[PDB]
Protein backbone atom coordinates (compact mmCIF):
# COMPACT_ATOMS: atom_id res chain seq x y z
CA UNK A 1 0.00 0.00 0.00
CA UNK A 2 2.76 2.67 1.27
CA UNK A 3 4.96 1.88 -2.19
CA UNK A 4 1.59 2.48 -4.49
CA UNK A 5 0.02 5.42 -2.95
CA UNK A 6 2.04 7.56 -0.61
CA UNK A 7 3.82 10.98 -1.57
CA UNK A 8 7.57 10.99 -0.89
CA UNK A 9 8.45 12.63 2.41
CA UNK A 10 10.35 15.47 3.06
CA UNK A 11 10.96 15.21 6.32
CA UNK A 12 9.53 13.49 9.72
CA UNK A 13 7.48 15.96 12.17
CA UNK A 14 3.84 14.21 12.12
CA UNK A 15 0.59 15.73 12.83
CA UNK A 16 -2.56 14.12 14.45
CA UNK A 17 -6.28 14.45 14.25
CA UNK A 18 -9.32 12.41 15.64
CA UNK A 19 -12.94 12.56 16.16
CA UNK A 20 -12.06 10.72 19.67
CA UNK A 21 -9.10 10.43 22.13
CA UNK A 22 -8.34 6.63 22.68
CA UNK A 23 -7.59 5.76 19.15
CA UNK A 24 -4.84 8.97 18.79
CA UNK A 25 -3.71 7.64 22.34
CA UNK A 26 -3.05 4.10 20.71
CA UNK A 27 -1.15 6.18 17.95
CA UNK A 28 0.87 7.88 20.83
CA UNK A 29 1.84 4.61 21.80
CA UNK A 30 2.92 3.01 19.41
CA UNK A 31 4.96 6.51 17.77
CA UNK A 32 6.40 6.37 21.15
CA UNK A 33 7.84 2.85 21.23
CA UNK A 34 9.29 3.59 18.32
CA UNK A 35 11.38 6.94 18.88
CA UNK A 36 8.56 9.27 16.35
CA UNK A 37 9.20 12.90 16.13
CA UNK A 38 5.66 15.12 17.05
CA UNK A 39 5.13 18.32 15.47
CA UNK A 40 4.75 21.75 17.43
CA UNK A 41 2.10 24.17 16.31
CA UNK A 42 2.67 27.60 16.21
CA UNK A 43 1.45 30.94 17.78
CA UNK A 44 -0.31 32.17 14.19
CA UNK A 45 -2.09 29.09 13.58
CA UNK A 46 -4.18 29.57 16.41
CA UNK A 47 -6.58 30.91 13.94
CA UNK A 48 -8.32 27.43 15.03
CA UNK A 49 -9.50 28.50 18.09
CA UNK A 50 -11.63 31.25 16.08
CA UNK A 51 -12.48 29.26 12.82
CA UNK A 52 -15.82 27.88 14.76
CA UNK A 53 -14.37 25.12 16.39
CA UNK A 54 -16.60 25.15 19.61
CA UNK A 55 -15.12 26.15 22.81
CA UNK A 56 -14.38 23.11 24.43
CA UNK A 57 -12.31 22.03 21.95
CA UNK A 58 -8.57 21.83 23.05
CA UNK A 59 -6.32 23.44 20.66
CA UNK A 60 -3.03 20.99 20.74
CA UNK A 61 -1.55 18.17 18.73
CA UNK A 62 -2.93 15.60 18.52
CA UNK A 63 -6.30 17.84 18.20
CA UNK A 64 -9.21 15.74 19.68
CA UNK A 65 -12.71 17.28 17.91
CA UNK A 66 -14.79 15.37 19.94
CA UNK A 67 -17.48 12.83 19.08
CA UNK A 68 -19.81 14.88 18.53
CA UNK A 69 -17.72 16.42 15.31
CA UNK A 70 -19.28 17.30 11.79
CA UNK A 71 -17.79 17.14 8.27
CA UNK A 72 -17.91 20.96 8.06
CA UNK A 73 -15.58 20.77 11.53
CA UNK A 74 -12.91 18.00 9.92
CA UNK A 75 -12.54 20.57 6.42
CA UNK A 76 -12.47 23.65 8.10
CA UNK A 77 -9.38 22.08 10.17
CA UNK A 78 -7.79 20.72 6.81
CA UNK A 79 -7.97 23.80 5.58
CA UNK A 80 -6.19 25.53 8.05
CA UNK A 81 -3.92 22.78 8.98
CA UNK A 82 -2.48 22.92 5.27
CA UNK A 83 -2.22 26.64 5.14
CA UNK A 84 0.63 26.11 7.18
CA UNK A 85 3.97 24.86 7.24
CA UNK A 86 4.26 23.68 10.40
CA UNK A 87 4.49 19.60 9.97
CA UNK A 88 5.40 16.87 7.27
CA UNK A 89 2.52 14.30 7.29
CA UNK A 90 -0.74 14.30 8.52
CA UNK A 91 -2.52 11.57 9.85
CA UNK A 92 -6.51 11.63 10.00
CA UNK A 93 -8.64 9.29 11.93
CA UNK A 94 -12.34 8.30 11.91
CA UNK A 95 -14.27 6.51 14.11
CA UNK A 96 -17.99 5.20 13.47
CA UNK A 97 -20.49 8.26 14.46
CA UNK A 98 -24.26 9.56 14.23
CA UNK A 99 -23.00 13.05 13.30
CA UNK A 100 -20.55 12.40 10.17
CA UNK A 101 -20.87 9.60 8.48
CA UNK A 102 -18.15 7.78 6.53
CA UNK A 103 -18.97 7.87 3.11
CA UNK A 104 -19.79 11.79 3.13
CA UNK A 105 -16.88 12.18 5.16
CA UNK A 106 -14.59 10.81 2.99
CA UNK A 107 -15.97 12.52 0.03
CA UNK A 108 -15.81 15.89 1.14
CA UNK A 109 -12.09 15.04 2.68
CA UNK A 110 -11.42 13.82 -1.09
CA UNK A 111 -12.24 17.14 -2.72
CA UNK A 112 -10.83 19.37 -0.14
CA UNK A 113 -7.28 17.81 -0.82
CA UNK A 114 -8.17 18.27 -4.65
CA UNK A 115 -8.61 21.45 -4.70
CA UNK A 116 -6.08 22.76 -2.17
CA UNK A 117 -3.44 24.72 -3.76
CA UNK A 118 -0.61 23.19 -1.27
CA UNK A 119 -1.85 19.86 -0.86
CA UNK A 120 1.87 18.99 -3.30
CA UNK A 121 4.08 19.63 -0.55
CA UNK A 122 2.39 17.26 2.29
CA UNK A 123 2.11 13.84 2.82
CA UNK A 124 -1.61 12.58 3.53
CA UNK A 125 -2.07 9.31 5.45
CA UNK A 126 -6.01 8.07 6.27
CA UNK A 127 -7.20 5.48 9.15
CA UNK A 128 -10.98 5.04 9.03
CA UNK A 129 -11.76 2.84 11.26
CA UNK A 130 -14.71 0.06 11.29
CA UNK A 131 -15.18 -3.14 8.97
CA UNK A 132 -18.21 -3.25 7.76
CA UNK A 133 -19.28 0.50 7.27
CA UNK A 134 -16.56 1.77 5.87
CA UNK A 135 -15.68 -0.17 2.70
CA UNK A 136 -17.20 2.32 0.13
CA UNK A 137 -15.26 4.77 1.64
CA UNK A 138 -11.63 2.89 0.98
CA UNK A 139 -13.08 2.42 -2.08
CA UNK A 140 -13.42 5.87 -2.79
CA UNK A 141 -9.81 6.08 -1.09
CA UNK A 142 -7.95 3.88 -3.60
CA UNK A 143 -9.53 5.74 -6.91
CA UNK A 144 -8.13 9.17 -5.72
CA UNK A 145 -4.69 7.47 -5.18
CA UNK A 146 -4.65 8.43 -1.22
CA UNK A 147 -3.51 5.83 1.22
CA UNK A 148 -5.43 4.30 3.65
CA UNK A 149 -4.92 1.52 6.61
CA UNK A 150 -6.93 -1.07 8.75
CA UNK A 151 -5.98 0.43 12.51
CA UNK A 152 -3.85 3.35 13.48
CA UNK A 153 -0.83 1.16 14.93
CA UNK A 154 -0.11 0.21 11.28
CA UNK A 155 -0.46 3.45 10.19
CA UNK A 156 2.33 4.17 12.69
CA UNK A 157 4.54 1.28 11.31
CA UNK A 158 4.42 2.58 7.61
CA UNK A 159 5.35 6.02 8.43
CA UNK A 160 8.12 4.73 10.34
CA UNK A 161 9.34 2.38 7.94
CA UNK A 162 9.84 5.50 5.60
CA UNK A 163 11.66 7.51 8.07
CA UNK A 164 13.94 4.60 8.67
CA UNK A 165 14.46 4.10 5.10
CA UNK A 166 15.64 7.83 4.57
CA UNK B 1 -22.48 -1.35 46.91
CA UNK B 2 -25.61 -4.12 47.23
CA UNK B 3 -25.92 -6.40 44.26
CA UNK B 4 -29.51 -6.02 44.88
CA UNK B 5 -30.00 -2.68 42.54
CA UNK B 6 -28.60 -3.91 39.69
CA UNK B 7 -30.84 -5.69 38.84
CA UNK B 8 -33.19 -2.85 37.79
CA UNK B 9 -30.38 -1.90 35.29
CA UNK B 10 -29.63 -4.54 33.55
CA UNK B 11 -33.25 -6.10 33.75
CA UNK B 12 -35.66 -3.59 33.75
CA UNK B 13 -39.41 -3.98 33.37
CA UNK B 14 -40.29 -0.51 32.13
CA UNK B 15 -37.99 2.18 31.10
CA UNK B 16 -38.40 6.18 30.78
CA UNK B 17 -36.97 9.03 28.23
CA UNK B 18 -36.73 12.27 29.55
CA UNK B 19 -35.99 14.57 26.72
CA UNK B 20 -37.57 12.19 23.85
CA UNK B 21 -37.68 14.26 20.63
CA UNK B 22 -39.34 14.09 17.00
CA UNK B 23 -36.51 16.04 15.71
CA UNK B 24 -33.98 13.27 13.66
CA UNK B 25 -30.99 14.89 14.67
CA UNK B 26 -31.35 14.96 18.68
CA UNK B 27 -30.23 12.13 21.04
CA UNK B 28 -33.91 11.20 21.98
CA UNK B 29 -34.50 10.65 18.50
CA UNK B 30 -32.14 8.31 17.95
CA UNK B 31 -32.48 6.89 21.80
CA UNK B 32 -36.05 6.18 21.40
CA UNK B 33 -35.58 4.77 17.64
CA UNK B 34 -33.10 2.67 19.44
CA UNK B 35 -35.69 1.26 22.36
CA UNK B 36 -38.29 0.65 19.78
CA UNK B 37 -36.64 -1.46 17.52
CA UNK B 38 -35.08 -3.67 20.83
CA UNK B 39 -37.66 -5.52 20.91
CA UNK B 40 -38.51 -5.02 24.00
CA UNK B 41 -41.01 -6.64 26.25
CA UNK B 42 -42.28 -3.92 28.37
CA UNK B 43 -43.14 -0.23 27.77
CA UNK B 44 -41.42 2.48 26.51
CA UNK B 45 -42.91 5.70 28.03
CA UNK B 46 -41.35 9.42 26.60
CA UNK B 47 -41.77 12.38 28.90
CA UNK B 48 -41.36 15.63 26.75
CA UNK B 49 -43.09 19.68 27.21
CA UNK B 50 -42.60 20.23 23.37
CA UNK B 51 -44.54 17.09 21.59
CA UNK B 52 -47.59 15.31 22.34
CA UNK B 53 -46.80 12.03 20.95
CA UNK B 54 -43.33 11.07 19.52
CA UNK B 55 -42.67 8.08 16.91
CA UNK B 56 -46.24 7.34 17.82
CA UNK B 57 -45.86 6.85 21.37
CA UNK B 58 -48.40 9.24 23.79
CA UNK B 59 -46.19 11.37 25.69
CA UNK B 60 -46.14 12.80 29.08
CA UNK B 61 -45.56 16.58 30.09
CA UNK B 62 -43.58 15.96 32.95
CA UNK B 63 -42.09 12.82 35.18
CA UNK B 64 -44.57 13.44 38.27
CA UNK B 65 -47.50 12.76 35.79
CA UNK B 66 -46.29 9.07 34.94
CA UNK B 67 -48.67 6.77 35.27
CA UNK B 68 -46.46 4.52 37.91
CA UNK B 69 -42.93 4.40 38.81
CA UNK B 70 -40.59 3.75 35.92
CA UNK B 71 -37.06 1.42 36.72
CA UNK B 72 -34.95 2.71 34.41
CA UNK B 73 -34.44 6.39 33.43
CA UNK B 74 -32.23 7.79 31.07
CA UNK B 75 -31.65 11.85 30.97
CA UNK B 76 -30.99 13.28 26.89
CA UNK B 77 -30.93 17.09 28.01
CA UNK B 78 -28.64 20.14 28.97
CA UNK B 79 -26.33 19.61 32.00
CA UNK B 80 -27.88 22.55 33.95
CA UNK B 81 -31.29 20.75 34.44
CA UNK B 82 -29.18 17.61 36.03
CA UNK B 83 -29.92 18.29 39.58
CA UNK B 84 -33.62 19.28 39.29
CA UNK B 85 -34.62 16.62 37.29
CA UNK B 86 -32.35 13.38 39.72
CA UNK B 87 -34.49 15.33 42.95
CA UNK B 88 -37.57 15.08 40.66
CA UNK B 89 -36.90 11.44 40.03
CA UNK B 90 -36.05 10.74 43.52
CA UNK B 91 -39.60 12.31 44.71
CA UNK B 92 -40.79 9.70 42.41
CA UNK B 93 -39.47 6.78 43.60
CA UNK B 94 -36.92 5.80 40.25
CA UNK B 95 -33.78 4.09 41.57
CA UNK B 96 -30.96 3.95 38.58
CA UNK B 97 -30.62 6.41 35.83
CA UNK B 98 -27.83 7.26 33.40
CA UNK B 99 -26.85 10.22 32.82
CA UNK B 100 -25.84 12.07 28.71
CA UNK B 101 -23.29 14.74 29.91
CA UNK B 102 -21.87 16.64 32.80
CA UNK B 103 -19.11 18.75 33.96
CA UNK B 104 -16.53 17.60 36.25
CA UNK B 105 -17.46 20.32 38.75
CA UNK B 106 -20.88 18.48 39.28
CA UNK B 107 -19.93 15.13 40.96
CA UNK B 108 -20.06 15.91 44.64
CA UNK B 109 -23.66 17.30 44.04
CA UNK B 110 -24.67 14.40 41.63
CA UNK B 111 -23.11 11.94 45.05
CA UNK B 112 -25.02 13.34 47.73
CA UNK B 113 -28.00 13.44 45.87
CA UNK B 114 -27.71 10.23 44.96
CA UNK B 115 -27.00 8.91 48.19
CA UNK B 116 -30.18 10.86 49.91
CA UNK B 117 -32.47 8.91 47.99
CA UNK B 118 -30.48 5.59 47.44
CA UNK B 119 -30.10 5.47 43.88
CA UNK B 120 -27.87 4.42 41.43
CA UNK B 121 -26.08 5.84 38.40
CA UNK B 122 -24.05 4.78 35.14
CA UNK B 123 -21.31 7.20 34.60
CA UNK B 124 -21.89 10.50 33.25
CA UNK B 125 -20.75 11.21 29.76
CA UNK B 126 -22.02 7.58 29.34
CA UNK B 127 -22.64 5.93 25.39
CA UNK B 128 -24.95 3.64 27.23
CA UNK B 129 -25.52 -0.73 27.41
CA UNK B 130 -26.81 -2.80 25.42
CA UNK B 131 -28.18 -6.67 26.34
CA UNK B 132 -29.35 -8.95 23.32
CA UNK B 133 -30.93 -11.39 24.99
CA UNK B 134 -33.55 -9.20 26.63
CA UNK B 135 -34.33 -7.55 23.28
CA UNK B 136 -33.19 -4.35 25.13
CA UNK B 137 -30.70 -1.44 23.61
CA UNK B 138 -30.80 1.67 25.65
CA UNK B 139 -27.74 3.64 23.92
CA UNK B 140 -26.61 6.55 21.42
CA UNK B 141 -25.07 4.31 19.30
CA UNK B 142 -25.49 3.73 15.74
CA UNK B 143 -24.44 -0.13 15.13
CA UNK B 144 -26.68 -3.02 15.74
CA UNK B 145 -25.78 -5.97 17.71
CA UNK B 146 -26.83 -9.91 17.81
CA UNK B 147 -27.35 -12.22 20.95
CA UNK B 148 -23.98 -14.09 21.78
CA UNK B 149 -21.78 -15.39 24.99
CA UNK B 150 -19.23 -13.06 25.11
CA UNK B 151 -19.53 -9.81 27.95
CA UNK B 152 -17.52 -6.90 26.82
CA UNK B 153 -16.64 -4.07 29.21
CA UNK B 154 -15.24 -0.57 28.23
CA UNK B 155 -14.60 3.20 29.08
CA UNK B 156 -14.34 4.31 25.49
CA UNK B 157 -17.36 5.16 23.50
CA UNK B 158 -15.01 4.95 19.87
CA UNK B 159 -13.54 1.55 21.05
CA UNK B 160 -17.30 0.33 21.74
CA UNK B 161 -18.22 1.43 18.52
CA UNK B 162 -15.59 0.15 16.75
CA UNK B 163 -15.92 -3.25 18.27
CA UNK B 164 -19.46 -3.45 17.49
CA UNK B 165 -18.85 -2.73 13.64
CA UNK B 166 -16.36 -5.50 13.58
CA UNK B 167 -18.44 -7.96 15.41
CA UNK B 168 -21.35 -6.86 12.67
CA UNK B 169 -18.88 -7.79 10.04
CA UNK B 170 -18.15 -11.40 11.05
CA UNK B 171 -21.47 -12.04 12.24
CA UNK B 172 -20.93 -13.02 15.79
CA UNK B 173 -22.53 -11.09 18.79
CA UNK B 174 -22.98 -10.66 22.59
CA UNK B 175 -24.78 -11.06 26.19
CA UNK B 176 -23.77 -7.57 27.44
CA UNK B 177 -22.43 -4.68 26.72
CA UNK B 178 -21.15 -2.00 28.91
CA UNK B 179 -19.93 1.18 28.55
CA UNK B 180 -18.60 3.00 31.78
CA UNK B 181 -18.10 7.06 31.15
CA UNK B 182 -16.52 8.71 34.10
CA UNK B 183 -17.61 5.48 36.40
CA UNK B 184 -18.46 8.09 39.20
CA UNK B 185 -21.13 5.61 40.84
CA UNK B 186 -21.19 2.11 38.70
CA UNK B 187 -17.71 0.74 38.28
CA UNK B 188 -15.69 -2.07 37.23
CA UNK B 189 -15.96 -4.58 39.78
CA UNK B 190 -19.43 -4.77 41.01
CA UNK B 191 -19.92 -5.65 37.09
CA UNK B 192 -17.17 -8.36 37.12
CA UNK B 193 -18.95 -9.79 40.61
CA UNK B 194 -22.30 -9.54 38.82
CA UNK B 195 -20.82 -11.47 35.45
CA UNK B 196 -19.16 -14.04 37.35
CA UNK B 197 -22.39 -15.48 38.19
CA UNK B 198 -24.42 -14.90 34.50
CA UNK B 199 -25.63 -18.10 33.05
CA UNK B 200 -25.18 -16.73 29.72
CA UNK B 201 -21.30 -15.45 29.66
CA UNK B 202 -18.76 -17.67 29.01
CA UNK B 203 -16.22 -15.12 28.51
CA UNK B 204 -15.48 -11.22 29.69
CA UNK B 205 -12.97 -8.86 27.39
CA UNK B 206 -12.41 -5.05 28.69
CA UNK B 207 -10.62 -1.86 28.15
CA UNK B 208 -9.48 0.04 30.65
CA UNK B 209 -7.50 3.75 31.31
CA UNK B 210 -7.70 4.02 34.80
CA UNK B 211 -8.80 2.38 38.51
CA UNK B 212 -10.12 3.18 41.94
CA UNK B 213 -10.06 0.59 44.33
CA UNK B 214 -7.32 -1.40 43.66
CA UNK B 215 -8.02 -4.36 45.95
CA UNK B 216 -11.79 -4.19 45.78
CA UNK B 217 -10.62 -5.25 41.66
CA UNK B 218 -7.81 -7.66 42.11
CA UNK B 219 -10.21 -9.37 44.61
CA UNK B 220 -13.18 -9.49 42.06
CA UNK B 221 -11.07 -10.41 39.35
CA UNK B 222 -9.51 -13.20 41.07
CA UNK B 223 -12.85 -14.73 42.29
CA UNK B 224 -14.30 -14.58 38.51
CA UNK B 225 -11.36 -15.95 36.76
CA UNK B 226 -11.45 -19.28 38.86
CA UNK B 227 -14.20 -20.62 35.92
CA UNK B 228 -13.87 -18.16 32.78
CA UNK B 229 -11.24 -16.44 31.38
CA UNK B 230 -11.04 -12.92 31.04
CA UNK B 231 -8.46 -10.74 28.97
CA UNK B 232 -7.54 -7.27 29.34
CA UNK B 233 -6.25 -3.97 26.82
CA UNK B 234 -4.63 -0.90 28.69
CA UNK B 235 -3.53 2.05 26.73
CA UNK B 236 -1.54 4.80 27.61
CA UNK B 237 1.99 3.76 28.86
CA UNK B 238 3.57 6.97 26.86
CA UNK B 239 4.01 10.17 28.47
CA UNK B 240 2.13 12.29 25.88
CA UNK B 241 -0.55 9.60 26.06
CA UNK B 242 -0.77 10.06 29.70
CA UNK B 243 -0.76 13.75 29.65
CA UNK B 244 -3.61 13.42 26.54
CA UNK B 245 -5.87 11.16 28.74
CA UNK B 246 -4.97 12.70 32.27
CA UNK B 247 -3.74 10.13 33.87
CA UNK B 248 0.17 11.10 34.70
CA UNK B 249 -0.58 9.66 37.75
CA UNK B 250 0.77 5.67 38.41
CA UNK B 251 3.35 3.74 36.69
CA UNK B 252 2.64 1.07 34.01
CA UNK B 253 4.77 -2.17 35.25
CA UNK B 254 2.17 -2.03 38.56
CA UNK B 255 -0.67 -2.72 36.23
CA UNK B 256 1.98 -5.43 34.91
CA UNK B 257 2.07 -7.12 37.99
CA UNK B 258 -1.35 -6.31 39.15
CA UNK B 259 -2.81 -7.84 36.26
CA UNK B 260 -0.36 -11.27 36.07
CA UNK B 261 -1.28 -11.47 40.13
CA UNK B 262 -5.08 -11.75 39.52
CA UNK B 263 -4.66 -14.37 36.71
CA UNK B 264 -5.58 -12.47 33.87
CA UNK B 265 -3.27 -11.75 30.68
CA UNK B 266 -2.76 -8.64 28.84
CA UNK B 267 -3.31 -8.18 25.32
CA UNK B 268 -0.98 -5.68 23.06
CA UNK B 269 -2.46 -3.90 20.15
CA UNK B 270 -6.01 -3.20 18.16
CA UNK B 271 -5.37 -6.18 15.93
CA UNK B 272 -4.53 -8.67 19.25
CA UNK B 273 -7.81 -7.26 20.47
CA UNK B 274 -9.81 -8.78 17.29
CA UNK B 275 -7.82 -12.02 17.45
CA UNK B 276 -9.02 -12.22 20.72
CA UNK B 277 -12.46 -11.90 20.01
CA UNK C 1 -74.21 12.61 2.15
CA UNK C 2 -72.15 14.33 5.15
CA UNK C 3 -69.23 15.62 3.69
CA UNK C 4 -67.76 16.82 6.71
CA UNK C 5 -67.44 13.64 8.70
CA UNK C 6 -64.96 11.54 6.10
CA UNK C 7 -62.18 14.07 7.57
CA UNK C 8 -62.23 11.94 10.99
CA UNK C 9 -61.38 8.95 8.13
CA UNK C 10 -59.15 10.11 5.87
CA UNK C 11 -57.29 12.74 8.05
CA UNK C 12 -57.42 11.82 12.10
CA UNK C 13 -55.08 13.36 14.93
CA UNK C 14 -55.22 9.69 16.74
CA UNK C 15 -56.08 6.06 16.65
CA UNK C 16 -57.53 3.00 18.53
CA UNK C 17 -56.32 -0.68 17.91
CA UNK C 18 -58.50 -2.76 19.23
CA UNK C 19 -57.27 -6.47 19.61
CA UNK C 20 -53.59 -5.33 19.42
CA UNK C 21 -51.44 -8.45 20.67
CA UNK C 22 -47.80 -9.60 20.32
CA UNK C 23 -48.35 -12.46 18.34
CA UNK C 24 -46.50 -12.39 15.16
CA UNK C 25 -49.21 -14.61 13.27
CA UNK C 26 -52.33 -12.10 14.19
CA UNK C 27 -54.07 -9.33 12.31
CA UNK C 28 -53.44 -6.92 15.57
CA UNK C 29 -49.57 -7.64 15.38
CA UNK C 30 -49.63 -6.73 12.05
CA UNK C 31 -51.80 -3.46 12.01
CA UNK C 32 -49.54 -2.27 15.06
CA UNK C 33 -46.61 -3.21 12.78
CA UNK C 34 -47.71 -1.14 9.95
CA UNK C 35 -49.02 1.99 11.94
CA UNK C 36 -46.25 2.24 13.88
CA UNK C 37 -44.05 2.47 11.09
CA UNK C 38 -46.10 4.36 8.39
CA UNK C 39 -44.63 7.92 10.50
CA UNK C 40 -47.72 9.22 12.03
CA UNK C 41 -47.67 12.52 13.88
CA UNK C 42 -50.68 11.35 16.24
CA UNK C 43 -50.42 8.84 19.01
CA UNK C 44 -51.59 5.31 18.24
CA UNK C 45 -53.18 3.50 21.18
CA UNK C 46 -53.75 -0.33 21.94
CA UNK C 47 -56.47 -1.92 23.86
CA UNK C 48 -56.78 -5.25 24.99
CA UNK C 49 -56.88 -7.49 28.27
CA UNK C 50 -54.00 -10.06 27.44
CA UNK C 51 -50.71 -7.72 27.51
CA UNK C 52 -49.43 -4.85 29.41
CA UNK C 53 -47.75 -3.16 26.43
CA UNK C 54 -47.54 -4.20 22.64
CA UNK C 55 -44.45 -3.69 20.48
CA UNK C 56 -43.16 -1.43 23.43
C1 LIG D 1 -21.13 9.16 24.98
C2 LIG D 1 -21.42 9.41 23.53
O1 LIG D 1 -20.64 9.23 22.65
S1 LIG D 1 -23.06 10.00 23.26
C3 LIG D 1 -23.07 10.22 21.46
C4 LIG D 1 -22.20 11.41 21.08
N1 LIG D 1 -22.89 12.68 21.24
C5 LIG D 1 -22.52 13.60 22.13
O2 LIG D 1 -21.57 13.44 22.89
C6 LIG D 1 -23.34 14.86 22.16
C7 LIG D 1 -24.28 14.91 23.35
N2 LIG D 1 -24.84 16.24 23.55
C8 LIG D 1 -25.91 16.68 22.88
O3 LIG D 1 -26.50 16.00 22.05
C9 LIG D 1 -26.39 18.09 23.18
O4 LIG D 1 -25.27 18.92 23.45
C10 LIG D 1 -27.26 18.18 24.47
C11 LIG D 1 -28.52 17.33 24.29
C12 LIG D 1 -26.46 17.66 25.66
C13 LIG D 1 -27.68 19.62 24.76
O5 LIG D 1 -28.53 20.09 23.70
P1 LIG D 1 -29.35 21.32 24.27
O6 LIG D 1 -29.97 22.09 23.17
O7 LIG D 1 -28.44 22.13 25.19
O8 LIG D 1 -30.45 20.62 25.18
P2 LIG D 1 -31.74 21.08 26.00
O9 LIG D 1 -31.71 20.32 27.33
O10 LIG D 1 -31.81 22.54 26.13
O11 LIG D 1 -32.93 20.52 25.14
C14 LIG D 1 -32.97 19.14 24.72
C15 LIG D 1 -34.41 18.71 24.56
O12 LIG D 1 -34.98 18.64 25.88
C16 LIG D 1 -36.24 19.25 25.87
N3 LIG D 1 -36.51 19.67 27.24
C17 LIG D 1 -36.31 20.91 27.78
N4 LIG D 1 -36.64 21.00 29.05
C18 LIG D 1 -37.09 19.73 29.36
C19 LIG D 1 -37.58 19.16 30.55
N5 LIG D 1 -37.71 19.84 31.70
N6 LIG D 1 -37.94 17.86 30.53
C20 LIG D 1 -37.81 17.18 29.38
N7 LIG D 1 -37.36 17.61 28.20
C21 LIG D 1 -37.01 18.90 28.26
C22 LIG D 1 -36.04 20.45 24.94
O13 LIG D 1 -37.32 20.66 24.36
C23 LIG D 1 -35.21 19.80 23.84
O14 LIG D 1 -36.19 19.14 23.02
P3 LIG D 1 -36.54 19.66 21.58
O15 LIG D 1 -35.22 20.12 20.93
O16 LIG D 1 -37.20 18.56 20.83
O17 LIG D 1 -37.43 20.89 21.74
Amino acid sequence: ETLSHMRPLRGDRLMIISNGAAPAALALDALWSRNGKLATLSEETCQKLRDALPEHVAISNPLDLRDDASSEHYIKTLDILLHSQDFDALMVIHSPSAAAPATESAQVLIEAVKHHPRSKYVSLLTNWCGEHSSQEARRLFSEAGLPTYRTPEGTITAFMHMVEYR
Amino acid sequence: MSQRGLEALLRPKSIAVIGASMKPNRAGYLMMRNLLAGGFNGPVLPVTPAWKAVLGVLAWPDIASLPFTPDLAVLCTNASRNLALLEELGEKGCKTCIILSAPASQHEDLRACALRHNMRLLGPNSLGLLAPWQGLNASFSPVPIKRGKLAFISQSAAVSNTILDWAQQRKMGFSYFIALGDSLDIDVDELLDYLARDSKTSAILLYLEQLSDARRFVSAARSASRNKPILVIKSGRSPAAQRLLNTTAGMDPAWDAAIQRAGLLRVQDTHELFSAV
